[PDB]
C-alpha cells in the first residue's frame, strides 16, 4: 500500500516544512517592532529556521501584526489569496485579534479573522517578543503535526485505510 | 494645461509618437490619463443654483463617458449595463436633487470627481464602489433572484409585508 | 542634437510665462559631485546656554 | 533667460538646482482673483460668425431655462425612490440562451 | 554666533573627540568603582525573602 | 516690450502674440486659471484629439 | 509589576475577594470587560457573570489598579496563544482557574508589591 | 565642469511634443506592504526612469479615530492612545497628554518634576527612537548589523521600562499630578548608569561602521538638501529644523520649557548643510548627550558626601541603612522639600482612609474633573514639537483633543526634497524623515 | 509670566476694519496669544502674515476644528463670564482655529474663525502655507469644511468611495456600516453595522 | 412533529438569525457557500469533518461562514459512530448532508458507504433527536438504479434511505453546479491550459447539461427552509435552458474568446484505461461515464419554480468566472491600458 | 519556577521545607497551554458547548 511510504514521506515533508517556516515581511502598526525585536539577535528566530521575505509568494506564515483597518482589508485579503499554498496565519496583538482598543472605531476591522481565516492568536497589547516566539513555536509543532492528526482508520493488519 | 484633465495628460498611442506622424493626440476623456493626479483643486466657487446644476450636469456627464472604462476594469460587466450603472447613478443623484445651497453642491460635486478618480485608478474595491451603480429594486444581472417574498405577498401594502418580516430577531 | 528638439522651446516658455506665478509643469534630476561626496569632512554647530 | 530667473550656470553649481527651480515657493493668488463674476472657461466670442460656428458656443438659453426654473422652484421635495422587489423589466439575463 | 563651536568627528570613538564625553564615561566608571567598594566593604547584601505566613 | 520681440503692449495689458497674429484660447485658459480646471471641457481641440486617437 | 494574563483571586479562606463594585469595568479603557452580579443566596456580594475579552482588551493595568480588593490581578502568564478566537473569550470560570493555579508567584508579587510603600 | 541644465531638467510647452511625457510613466503603488514603507503607506509614484516625478500619498491605511475614541471616554482612559500613537516615543506623548490635563488643572507634577523621572525616562525614550530612526535608515540603504546593534540597546531600555512599569512597551506611566514612587528604585537608577556607560560601545561600533564610510557618505550627503525657508515654510521641526540651523529646541526655551531641561547643561546640535547626512549625524550626537543629560539628571538626586569623622577623617558608613548600598536616593529631594506631601502619599490609602477610599472610587468610576477651558501644551518628542490642543467643558471627559504630530509634517515635504531623487534616494528619504503612521493617522 | 510679552496688535493696526478680540492665560504658555479673526478677512489677514517683516518667520504649526454647536459648560455653570472665550461657542455651528509660531518674536499666535453659515465655507490658506494642505484636508474630512480655493481637496485619512464627517458630535464613535468577506462575491464587502454595547 | 422554523432572515452576520445547522459534508466545493448562506443571516453552523490536510484551505475557510462565536469546525470526525452524529446534531434544527463520492473515487464500495451509509446515519440522528426541524440532503440530478455512474446509482439508494429514515427530510438534485470552485469551469480552464491544443473528449458530446449557478443553489437552500410545505419533497435544480456538452463548449469558447478544439478519444479504451489506472480529480472514471450520461432537470419532480428561485441564464452567470482568462488576440490602444 | 526563570524574585520553589510560595487548600496544579486540545476553553454558550 501506499502508506508505507507516505507516512515516512510525510513526516520528512512535515519536517522540512517545519524547519523552513518563511513568514511574510508585513507590519502594520506597533506590533510590527515587537516582530523585529524576535527577528533580532535577543530572541534570534533564525534559531528556529523562521527567516522573512518580502514577497508573498516566497512566504509559508502571514504575521497579521497590526490593527486593520477598512481601507485596507481588501489589501489584506489579496495579499493573503496571493501567498503560495501551503500557508498560515498568525494574527499578532489585540487589535489584529478583535479590535483591541480600537473596537469601537469606525474605521477598524473588529477582527482580521473577518477578512482572512486566521490560524493562531497571540494575545498581547503588544505582545512580549517571547509571547511571539511562543506562538509561532506552537503553531510550527501544530503545523508539523498537520499532516497525519490520526483520520485515517487502521484495519486488521494496522494499515490505514 | 497643468491638470489631470489636461490635453497634454494624454497616453501616448507609440513609443516613437502621439497616434500618426502628421497629428498629435490622445484619448484621455474615456480612460484615465498618463501622469496620476498630484492634487486637485477646489471648485471654484458657485453663486447661483444655475452654476451648481451645469456642475453637476457636467460630473454625471463625466462619470457617463468613464463608465464602460470602469466596468471593463473592474470586471463588474456582467452585473449591470453600462446604461443601467448610468441609471443607477442617475437615481442616485435623483435623491440628492432636493440640494439648493451652491456651498453645498460644489462640496459633493468635488466629492463625487474624488470618488470617480479612485475608481478609475482602481483605488477602490468593484464590491466596495458598485454600492453606487447598484440597482434601487431591480435585481444584479448576474445573479438568480428570489420572488418567494412577491408570491407569498402579492397585492399586499408594504405595511404588511414587513408586518409580517419582522424588525427584530425573534430569538431574544 | 537629439537633446536640442526639448530646448527648442524653453526661450519663449520662460520669456511669456512667468516661472513663479505661472504654476508649469517640468521634471528635473538632481545631481551630486562624487569627489565632494567622498572628501567631505563630517562636523556639528554645538550650542550650549550663554556663559 | 535662465541666468535672468537664477538657474546654476556652472558644473559645480548643477549640484543645487533644485534649490533654484522647484524648491522656491510660487506667490500665492491677488485676492482680487477670488471675486471674478464668472469662472468660465474662455472662448472666442462667436458674434458676426456663422450660424453653423455659433453653435459651437456655450448654450446661453440652458442657462436662461435653469435660472427661470430655480426661481420658479426655490424648494422641492427630497425624491424617493421605491426599494421594494420589482421583477427586472431587462430579463435577458434570466431568460437568454446564447 | 561669531565665535562658532563646532563638534568634528575624527576618530573612531565619537566621546574622545568631545571633552565632556569623555568626562562622562569617567563619572560613570568612577560612580561604579565607589558602589563595588562600598558594597565589598559591607560584605553582604539584605535581601526580601517571601513569607507564605504573610498571608494568614 | 522689452525682449519680447513683436509683442506689444496694449491699454490693459500686454497681448501674448505678435499684432496680427490670433489669440489662443488654451494659452488664455492657460494663463488666466493656472492649475485649475472645474471640469474637463471638450473643446474642439480635445474631440479631434479623441478623433485622431 | 509585570502584567501578563488575567486572573481573578481567593481569600486565603477560600472566599472570592471580588466584589460586584464594577470599578474594574468602568476603569477598563477598552470596554473589555462585562459584570453582571445578582445577590447569592447566603446574601454576599458575588458576581454571577465576569467575563474579559482578551481580544478586545489592552493589558495597561488598570483593571488590577482600580481593583480595591485585589481580586482581578494581571499575572505573569504570557504563553496564552489560542487558536480559536472563541478560547480568548475569557470567562469567569478561566480567570477563577488561572487565579487558582497561578496564585503562588501572584502572591508573592504583590508581598512585595505592598511591603515596598512600607 | 560645463553646464548640463539642459541635460537635468526638462521643462513642458503648451501642446508641445518635445517637451511633454513622451513616455507612458509608471505608477506604482510603493506600499502598503513594502520593506521601505513603514506598513500603512500606499505612495503612488510617478516613475520616470527610475526618478520620482510625482507623490500621491495615502496614509488612511492606519486611520482609527483615535481622537474620537478619546472624546468618547474620560480623560484617564484616552493616555494609551498617546502610548499608540508614536511607537517609540510612548513616554513622550504620555508626557505631554499630562502636561495639558495638568495645565487645564491649573498645576503641576511636583513630585515627577523632584524624582527627575519625567526628564530622564523622556531621554532614555528620544534615545529609543534615534536608534530605531538611525537603525531602519542603515538598513533601508543597505547596512544589516546595524539593525542588530541597535536593537540590542532597544531591548535593554524597553527592559528598564518594564521594571519601572511592568510594560516594555506602551508604558501608560505617565499620569497627571501623580507618580508610582515605589516603582521608582535606585537600582533601577544604577542599571540605567550602567546601560549608559555600555551605550558609548554600541555608539563607536554604529558610527565606525556609518559616519566615515565612503558609500555611506555618497548616499546620504547632499541628498534631501534643504533651506531653513523650507524648514519654515513646511513647519519642519525637531532634527529636521535643526539641520537648516534654525537653533529650536523647546526643552531649552525659556518660555515653553516643561520639565528640568532648563536647569541641566546640556547641549543642542545643529547643522549647515540641510541633508541627510547631517540629519543623521545630528541624530548620533543627541543620542549621545542624552546619556550627559541622564547622568546629570541621577546626579541630581545622588547623595555624593558623607560624614567624616573628626578624629580619623574618614568617612563614617552605616552599616546597617539602605544608603550604604546606593549613593543614589530618588525620593532625596522630594522628601527633603515636600515632607508633609509624601507623609501623607506614604501613610494614607485607600484601605485605611474614607478620602481616600472615596478619591480612588471616583477616579477609577468617573475621571477628575478639569475646568473648562482651552490650552495648548507641546514637548520635543524624538519627532519633533509634539504638541496636544485640548478643549474641556468642565466634564470628566475632554470635549476636544487634537494631536499635532511632525511626523504628518515631516511627511508633507516628501515630495518636495524628494522630486528629482532617484527610487533608492527617495528610501533614504523616508527613512530620514523619522515618520511613524500611528500618530500621522 | 516672568517674562517680555506683546500683543500682536500689528494686525488690527493694518486691517483698521477689524475689531480686536485676544485673550491670554496660564493654562497656555508665557509667549502664547489667541485672537478672534473674522472668516471674510482670513485669507487677507495669512497673507500680511507671511509676508511682513517681523510676521516673516511665521510657521503654520497646527489647524484643526470644533464642532461648538454642541458645546456646554458641564460644570460651573455660574462661573462663566462676559470675558471668556468660551461665550463665542455657543450657537455657533462651527470655529475652525490655526495656530502659528514666529521665531522673531519667540510667540505663539491661534486664531479663531466662527463659521455660522451651514455650509461651513471658509478661504483656504494651503496656497500661502505650505502645510496647511494636509491640515485642511482632514479638516474638511474630518468636519466638513468646505474650503475654497484649496490646491488639493482629495481626502486624507478616510476610506475610499465612503462620505462621511465622523468627528461630528452627531456621528456615532462605531459608525455606520462594517466591512467583511463575501464568499459569493469573493472579495472584501461593506454591509450595515451592529455592534456590541458595554 | 412540528417542520416549522421561526427564523429572522433580515440581520447581518452579527444578527440572530434562529437558525442552529450542521452541515455534514462541508469541505466540498458547495460546502463553504452552503454555510455561508446560513451564516450571513446570524445562523450558527456546526461543520463536522475529517479531511486530509487539515491545513487545507478548504477546511481553514469554513470559520469564515458565520464569525467567531457562530461557526464551529468538529475535527477528526467518526462517520460509523452514533454518538458522534449525536453530538454533531445535538443543538442543530437544521441539518444538511452533502456527504457524497467525490468524482476522485471509482470503487464502488467506498461511492457507496459515502452515498449511503453517512446518509442514513445522518438521518437516523435527525429522527432520534426531537428537535432537528428541517433536514436537507443533497442527491444528484439523474439519480437511478439502472446509471452505469457508481456515484448515481448510490445516491438513489443513499436518498430512498433518507426518506425511509426521516420522511420529513428534503431532497435537492441539483444539475452540473458551476462557480469559481467548481469542477466544471475550473476544470475547462485548466484542461485546456495543461494541453493547450485542445479539450480531451471521450464521446460524442451530445449529453445534455443543464448548468445552475452556486448562489442560485445557496438562494434555493433558504427557500426551502422559509416553506415548511418543501419538506419531505424531492427538488430538481437547474439552469432556465439545457445545452449538449458540444453547446456547453462553443458557449464558453465563444464567452473566453479561446478558439475551440476538442479532442476525441475512444471512449472503450478511455473507460479501461480510467478503470485500470489510478484515479484524481483531474483524471477519473466518474467524468468518463458522466460525460455520456444526461444530467437534466426532469419534470418527475418538482422544480425550482416551486422554491420561486428564478436562476440566471448560464452564459451570463459564467462569464465573470472567465475574465482573466481571455484570449489576447488584436485590441484597442484604450484596452491596452487594463 | 516561571518567576525564578524570568529573574523576577531569587526564590525558589522548595519542597518540602520552610518555602517562600503559600500554599492554599484551594491550589490547583499547573497546566501547558490546552488550545488546540479538547480540554481548551470553551465560552458557555459556544457552538462547541
Ligand atoms: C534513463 C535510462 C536509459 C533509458 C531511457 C529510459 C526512459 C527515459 C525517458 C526520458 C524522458 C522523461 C520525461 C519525463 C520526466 C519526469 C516527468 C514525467 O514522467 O511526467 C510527469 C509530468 C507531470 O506533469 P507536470 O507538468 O510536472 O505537472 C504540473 C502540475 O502538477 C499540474 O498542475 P495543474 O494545476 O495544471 O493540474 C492539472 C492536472 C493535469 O491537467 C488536466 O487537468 C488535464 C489532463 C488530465 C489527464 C492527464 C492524463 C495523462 C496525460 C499524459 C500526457 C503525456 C504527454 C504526451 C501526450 C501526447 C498526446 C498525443 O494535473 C495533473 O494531473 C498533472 C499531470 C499528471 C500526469 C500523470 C501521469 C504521468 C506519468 C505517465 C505519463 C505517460 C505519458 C506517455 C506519453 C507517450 C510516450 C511515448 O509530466 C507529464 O505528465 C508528461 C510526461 C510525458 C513523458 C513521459 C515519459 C515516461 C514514459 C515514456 C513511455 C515509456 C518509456 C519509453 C522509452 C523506453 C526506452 C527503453
Ligand atoms: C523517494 C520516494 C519516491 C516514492 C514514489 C512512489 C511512487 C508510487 C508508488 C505506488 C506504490 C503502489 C503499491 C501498491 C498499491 C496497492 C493498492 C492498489 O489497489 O493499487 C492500485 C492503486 C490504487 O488506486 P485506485 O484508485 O485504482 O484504487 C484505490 C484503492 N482501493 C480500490 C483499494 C480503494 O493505484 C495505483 O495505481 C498505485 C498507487 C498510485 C499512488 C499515486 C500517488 C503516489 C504518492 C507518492 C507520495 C510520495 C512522493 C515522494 C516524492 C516527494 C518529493 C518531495
Ligand atoms: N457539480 C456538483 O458540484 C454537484 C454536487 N452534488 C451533490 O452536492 C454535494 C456537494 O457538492 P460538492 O461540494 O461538489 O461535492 P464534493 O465531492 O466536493 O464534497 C463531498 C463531501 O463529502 C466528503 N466525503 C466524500 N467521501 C466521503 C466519505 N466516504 N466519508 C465521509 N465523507 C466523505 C468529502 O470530504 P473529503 O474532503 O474528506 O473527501 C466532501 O466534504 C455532492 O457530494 C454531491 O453529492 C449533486 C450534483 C452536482
Ligand atoms: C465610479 C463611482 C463614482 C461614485 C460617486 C459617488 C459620490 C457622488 C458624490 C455626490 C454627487 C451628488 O449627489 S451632486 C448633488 C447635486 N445637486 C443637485 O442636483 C441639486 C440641484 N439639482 C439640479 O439642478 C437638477 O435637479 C439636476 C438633478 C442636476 C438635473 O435635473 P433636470 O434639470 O431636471
Ligand atoms: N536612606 C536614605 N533614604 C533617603 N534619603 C536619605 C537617606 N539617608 C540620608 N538621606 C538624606 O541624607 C541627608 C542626611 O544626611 P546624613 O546625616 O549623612 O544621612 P543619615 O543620617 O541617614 O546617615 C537627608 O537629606 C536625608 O534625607
Ligand atoms: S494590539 Fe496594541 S501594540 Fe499591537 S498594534 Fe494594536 S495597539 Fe499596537
Ligand atoms: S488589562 Fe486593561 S484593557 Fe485588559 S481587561 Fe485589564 S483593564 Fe481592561
Ligand atoms: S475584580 Fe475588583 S474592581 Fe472588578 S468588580 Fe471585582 S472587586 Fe470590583
Amino acid at each position: 500500500r501506499v502508506d508505507y511510504i507516505v507516512t515516512p514521506i510525510n513526516a520528512v515533508v512535515s519536517w522540512a516544512r517545519q524547519g523552513s517556516f518563511w513568514p511574510l515581511t508585513f507590519g502594520l502598526a506597533c506590533c510590527a517592532v515587537e516582530m523585529m525585536h524576535a527577528t533580532v539577535s535577543r530572541y534570534d528566530f533564525d534559531r528556529f529556521g523562521v527567516i522573512f521575505r518580502a514577497t508573498p509568494r516566497q512566504a509559508d506564515l502571514i504575521l497579521v501584526a497590526g490593527t486593520l483597518t477598512n481601507k485596507m482589508a481588501p489589501g489584506l485579503r489579496r495579499l493573503y489569496e496571493q501567498t503560495l499554498d501551503p500557508k498560515w496565519v498568525l494574527s499578532m496583538g489585540s487589535c489584529a485579534n478583535g479590535g483591541g482598543y480600537y473596537h469601537y472605531s469606525y474605521s477598524v476591522v473588529r477582527g482580521c479573522n473577518r477578512i482572512i481565516p486566521v490560524d493562531i492568536y497571540v494575545p498581547g497589547c503588544p505582545p512580549t517578543a517571547e509571547a511571539l516566539m511562543f506562538g509561532v513555536l506552537q503553531l510550527q509543532k501544530s503545523l508539523y503535526r498537520q499532516i497525519n492528526e490520526g483520520e485515517k482508520k487502521y484495519n486488521k493488519k494496522d494499515l490505514t485505510y | 494645461m497643468n491638470h489631470y484633465w489636461g490635453s497634454s495628460n494624454t497616453i501616448p498611442a507609440s513609443s516613437t509618437q502621439n497616434n500618426n506622424y502628421f497629428s498629435g493626440g490622445g484619448n484621455n476623456v474615456t480612460i484615465r490619463g498618463n501622469e496620476i493626479m498630484e492634487r486637485l483643486p477646489s471648485q471654484t466657487p458657485s453663486q447661483n443654483m444655475v452654476q451648481a446644476s451645469m456642475k453637476t450636469l457636467r460630473f454625471y456627464r463625466k462619470f457617463c463617458r468613464l463608465i464602460p472604462f470602469i466596468l471593463r476594469i473592474h470586471n463588474i460587466g456582467t452585473k449591470f449595463t453600462a446604461q443601467q450603472a448610468m441609471i443607477n447613478f442617475g437615481n442616485y443623484i435623483r435623491e440628492r436633487n432636493h440640494y439648493r445651497d451652491p456651498g453645498l453642491i460644489d462640496h459633493r460635486i468635488q466629492l463625487g470627481y474624488e470618488l470617480l478618480y479612485e475608481a478609475e485608478m482602481h483605488f477602490s474595491q468593484h464590491t466596495i464602489l458598485m454600492q453606487y451603480l447598484s440597482p434601487y429594486n431591480t435585481p444584479l444581472s448576474d445573479r438568480g433572484y428570489s420572488y418567494l417574498e412577491k408570491v407569498k405577498y402579492g397585492n399586499k401594502s408594504k405595511f404588511l409585508q414587513g408586518f409580517y418580516k419582522g424588525n427584530k430577531p425573534t430569538e431574544f | 542634437s537629439n537633446k536640442n528638439y526639448t530646448i527648442v522651446k524653453q526661450s519663449n516658455l520662460l520669456t511669456m510665462f512667468d516661472f513663479f506665478k505661472d504654476f508649469i509643469n517640468f521634471s528635473f534630476i538632481r545631481k551630486q559631485d562624487l569627489n565632494n561626496q567622498t572628501n567631505f569632512n563630517p562636523s556639528l554647530r554645538s550650542i550650549k546656554k550663554k556663559y | 533667460k535662465m541666468r535672468d530667473l537664477g538657474f546654476p550656470m556652472e558644473g559645480e553649481e548643477e549640484e543645487y538646482i533644485e534649490q533654484r527651480v522647484f524648491m522656491r515657493e510660487q506667490l500665492p493668488p491677488l485676492e482680487s482673483e477670488f471675486w471674478k463674476k464668472n469662472y468660465d472657461p474662455y472662448e472666442q466670442d462667436l458674434f458676426h460668425f456663422p450660424d453653423s460656428f455659433k453653435a459651437y458656443q456655450q448654450q446661453y438659453k440652458r442657462y436662461d431655462e435653469a435660472k427661470k426654473y430655480f426661481e420658479e422652484n426655490p424648494n422641492v421635495e427630497a425624491t424617493i425612490i421605491d426599494r421594494e422587489f420589482k421583477e427586472p423589466t431587462n430579463k435577458k439575463p434570466w431568460t437568454r440562451k446564447y | 554666533k561669531y565665535n562658532p563651536e563646532l563638534y568634528i568627528y575624527k576618530t573612531y570613538d565619537m566621546a574622545a573627540d568631545d571633552p565632556v564625553w569623555r568626562q562622562v564615561k569617567l563619572d560613570l566608571e568612577w560612580t561604579f568603582e565607589n558602589i563595588a567598594e562600598r558594597r565589598e566593604s559591607l560584605g553582604y547584601m539584605p535581601t526580601f525573602k517571601g513569607d507564605p505566613n504573610f498571608w494568614q | 516690450v522689452k525682449g519680447k520681440g513683436s509683442i506689444r503692449k496694449g491699454i490693459h495689458g500686454e497681448g501674448f502674440g505678435a499684432p496680427s497674429h490670433a489669440h489662443d484660447a488654451l494659452i488664455h485658459q492657460i494663463k488666466q486659471s493656472k492649475d485649475t480646471m472645474d471640469y474637463q471641457n471638450i473643446t474642439n481641440e480635445v474631440a479631434q484629439n479623441f478623433a485622431n486617437h | 509589576l509585570f502584567r501578563g494574563e488575567h486572573a481573578l483571586r481567593r481569600y486565603p479562606t477560600g472566599e472570592e475577594r471580588c466584589i460586584a463594585c464594577k470599578l474594574c469595568q468602568s476603569a477598563c479603557p477598552a470596554r473589555a470587560i462585562t459584570i453582571e452580579t445578582e445577590p447569592r443566596p447566603d446574601g454576599s456580594r458575588r458576581t454571577v457573570r465576569y467575563d474579559i475579552d482578551m481580544t478586545k482588551c489592552i493589558y495597561c493595568g488598570f483593571c488590577q489598579e482600580a481593583c480595591p480588593v485585589d481580586a482581578i490581578v494581571e499575572g505573569p502568564n504570557y504563553e496564552q496563544t489560542a487558536y480559536l478566537h472563541e478560547d480568548l473569550f475569557y470567562d469567569k470560570y478561566k480567570l477563577l482557574e488561572n487565579g487558582d493555579k497561578w496564585e503562588p508567584q501572584i502572591a508573592r508579587n504583590i508581598e512585595y508589591l505592598i511591603n515596598q510603600p512600607l | 565642469m560645463n553646464r548640463s541644465i539642459f541635460q537635468l531638467w526638462k521643462p513642458e510647452s503648451p501642446r508641445s511634443n518635445v517637451n511633454s511625457k513622451q513616455i507612458k510613466t509608471m505608477n506604482v503603488n510603493f506600499g502598503p506592504q513594502h520593506p521601505a514603507a513603514h506598513g500603512v503607506l500606499r505612495l503612488i509614484l510617478q516613475l520616470n526612469g527610475e526618478i520620482a516625478e510625482r507623490f500621491d500619498p495615502h496614509i488612511g491605511l492606519l486611520h482609527r479615530g483615535s481622537e474620537k475614541l478619546i472624546e468618547d471616554r474620560p480623560y484617564l482612559q484616552g493616555m494609551p492612545y498617546f502610548d499608540r500613537f508614536d511607537y517609540v516615543s510612548m513616554m513622550v506623548q504620555e508626557h505631554a497628554y499630562c502636561l495639558g490635563i495638568e495645565s487645564l488643572l491649573g498645576t503641576t507634577n511636583y513630585s515627577a518634576t523632584f524624582t527627575q523621572i519625567r526628564t530622564m525616562y523622556d531621554e532614555l525614550t528620544r534615545i529609543l527612537n534615534h536608534l530605531l530612526a538611525v537603525a531602519c535608515h542603515a538598513l533601508d540603504v543597505g547596512s544589516m548589523s546595524s539593525v542588530f546593534w541597535a536593537f540590542e540597546e532597544r531591548e535593554k531600555l524597553m527592559e528598564f521600562y518594564e521594571r519601572v512599569c511592568g510594560a516594555r512597551m506602551h508604558a501608560a506611566f505617565y499620569r497627571p499630578n501623580e507618580v508610582n514612587l515605589n516603582a521608582v528604585s535606585s537600582f533601577l537608577m544604577e542599571d540605567i548608569l550602567e546601560f549608559s556607560r555600555n551605550f558609548f560601545t554600541t555608539l563607536n561600533e554604529m558610527h565606525n561602521v556609518l559616519t566615515y564610510n565612503k558609500i555611506w557618505k555618497q548616499r546620504l550627503i547632499n541628498i534631501g538638501t534643504y533651506s531653513f525657508q523650507t524648514c519654515l515654510d513646511y513647519g519642519l521641526t525637531g532634527v529636521m529644523a535643526r539641520s537648516c540651523g534654525l537653533k529650536r529646541d523647546l526643552r531649552l526655551s525659556k518660555t515653553e520649557t516643561y520639565a528640568n531641561y532648563y536647569y541641566l547643561n546640556f547641549r543642542s546640535y545643529t547643522g549647515q548643510h540641510g541633508d541627510c547626512y547631517d540629519r543623521f549625524l545630528i541624530r548620533m550626537n543627541e543620542m549621545c548627550e542624552s546619556l550627559n543629560i541622564v547622568n546629570q539628571s541621577i546626579n541630581k538626586i545622588s547623595k555624593f558626601n558623607n560624614i567624616v569623622s573628626i578624629n580619623t577623617k574618614k568617612n563614617i558608613l552605616n552599616k546597617e541603612n539602605f544608603n550604604r548600598q546606593t549613593t543614589v536616593l530618588p525620593h532625596l529631594v522630594l522628601s527633603y522639600l515636600n515632607k508633609n506631601d509624601y507623609n501623607l502619599k506614604n501613610t494614607k490609602n485607600d484601605y485605611n482612609s474614607m478620602e481616600e477610599l472615596i478619591t480612588h472610587f471616583k477616579y477609577w468610576s468617573k475621571g477628575l474633573k478639569v475646568e473648562s477651558g482651552y490650552t495648548y501644551q507641546s514637548v520635543e518628542s524624538p519627532k519633533g514639537e509634539f504638541g496636544v490642543s485640548m478643549l474641556s467643558d468642565g466634564s470628566n471627559k475632554p470635549y476636544k483633543c487634537k494631536v499635532r504630530s511632525p511626523a504628518l509634517h515631516h511627511l508633507q515635504v516628501l515630495p518636495k526634497i524628494g522630486k528629482g531623487h532617484f527610487l533608492a534616494d527617495l528610501v533614504a528619504l523616508v527613512g530620514t524623515v523619522d515618520i511613524v503612521f500611528g500618530e500621522i493617522d | 509670566m516672568q517674562n517680555k510679552y506683546m500683543q500682536p496688535i500689528q494686525l488690527f493696526i493694518v486691517f483698521e476694519k477689524l475689531n480686536s478680540k485676544m485673550w491670554i492665560s496660564k493654562k497656555l504658555n508665557s509667549n502664547h496669544s489667541i485672537a478672534l479673526i473674522p472668516s471674510n478677512w482670513f485669507y487677507s489677514i495669512n497673507l500680511f502674515l507671511k509676508r511682513e517683516l517681523l510676521f516673516s518667520n511665521i510657521t503654520l504649526i497646527e489647524n484643526s476644528a470644533i464642532d461648538t454647536i454642541s458645546y456646554n459648560l458641564e460644570t460651573n455653570q455660574n462661573d462663566l463670564d462676559k470675558t471668556n472665550i468660551e461665550n463665542y461657542f455657543f450657537k455657533n455651528k462651527m470655529l475652525v482655529f490655526y495656530n502659528y509660531y514666529n521665531y522673531f518674536l519667540k510667540s505663539k499666535l491661534t486664531l479663531f474663525i466662527i463659521l455660522n453659515n451651514l455650509n461651513k465655507n471658509i478661504d483656504s490658506i494651503d496656497r500661502i502655507f505650505a502645510n496647511a494642505n494636509w491640515l485642511e484636508r482632514e479638516t474638511s474630512e474630518m468636519y466638513g469644511i468646505n474650503y475654497k480655493w484649496k490646491i488639493d481637496t482629495r481626502k486624507l485619512l478616510l476610506d475610499y468611495s465612503k462620505i462621511e464627517n465622523p468627528m461630528l458630535k452627531e456621528f456615532q464613535s462605531e459608525g455606520t456600516q462594517d466591512a467583511f468577506y463575501n464568499i459569493f462575491e469573493n472579495q472584501v464587502v461593506v454591509l450595515k453595522n451592529e455592534t456590541v454595547e458595554l | 412533529r412540528s417542520t416549522q422554523l421561526k427564523f429572522y432572515d433580515g440581520g447581518n452576520r452579527q444578527s440572530i438569525s434562529g437558525i442552529r445547522a450542521t452541515i455534514f459534508g462541508a469541505t466540498g466545493f458547495m460546502g463553504p457557500y452552503i454555510g455561508a448562506a446560513l451564516g450571513y443571516i446570524g445562523s450558527d453552523v456546526i461543520f463536522p469533518h475529517n479531511h486530509v490536510y487539515a491545513y487545507d484551505d478548504y477546511v481553514k475557510e469554513l470559520k469564515l461562514c458565520a464569525g467567531s462565536g457562530q461557526s464551529y469546525i468538529m475535527r477528526h470526525f467518526n462517520y460509523d459512530d452514533d454518538n458522534m452524529y449525536d453530538m454533531a446534531i445535538k443543538n442543530s434544527n437544521v441539518v444538511i448532508n452533502l456527504v457524497g463520492s467525490r468524482l476522485q473515487n471509482k470503487n464502488f464500495q467506498k461511492a457507496a458507504y459515502a452515498n449511503i451509509h453517512v446518509a442514513k446515519k445522518i438521518a437516523e440522528a435527525c429522527a432520534r433527536n426531537p428537535n432537528v426541524r428541517r433536514l436537507i440532503h443533497f442527491s444528484a440530478a439523474g439519480a437511478d438504479t439502472k446509471s452505469p455512474s457508481p456515484d448515481l446509482h448510490t445516491k438513489f439508494h443513499g436518498e430512498e434511505a433518507v426518506l425511509n429514515a426521516f420522511p420529513n427530510a428534503t431532497i435537492f438534485r441539483p444539475c452540473t453546479v458551476y462557480g469559481m470552485q467548481d469542477y466544471f469551469i475550473r476544470h475547462w480552464i485548466k484542461e485546456r491550459d495543461w494541453w493547450y491544443h485542445f479539450n480531451i473528449v471521450t464521446d460524442d458530446c451530445t449529453a445534455k447539461r443543464q448548468p445552475i449557478l452556486i448562489n442560485d443553489v445557496a438562494q434555493c437552500v433558504l427557500n426551502a427552509l422559509k416553506l415548511q410545505e418543501s419538506a419531505g419533497q424531492i427538488y430538481e435544480l437547474g439552469g432556465p435552458h439545457v445545452y449538449s456538452r458540444l453547446e456547453v463548449f462553443e458557449m464558453l469558447a465563444n464567452l473566453s474568446g479561446r478558439p475551440p478544439k476538442l479532442a476525441h478519444i475512444p471512449h472503450d479504451i478511455a473507460l479501461k484505461i480510467t478503470q485500470n489506472f489510478y484515479n484524481w480529480e483531474f483524471f477519473n472514471m466518474e467524468k468518463v461515464i458522466k460525460d455520456k450520461l444526461d444530467l437534466i432537470v426532469t419534470g418527475k419532480h418538482k422544480t425550482i419554480s416551486d422554491l420561486y428561485v428564478q436562476p440566471v441564464s448560464f452564459p451570463q452567470g459564467a462569464e465573470q468566472f472567465i475574465d482573466d482568462v481571455r484570449y489576447r488576440g488584436v485590441e484597442t490602444h484604450d484596452n491596452l491600458e487594463k | 519556577w516561571h518567576g525564578w526563570l524570568s529573574h523576577q524574585y531569587d526564590d525558589f520553589p522548595t519542597r518540602t521545607g520552610n518555602s517562600a510560595f503559600v500554599k492554599h487548600h484551594y491550589l490547583k496544579q499547573h497546566t501547558a497551554n490546552l488550545s488546540n486540545t479538547p480540554l481548551n476553553h470553551v465560552p458557555q454558550g459556544a457552538p462547541q458547548n
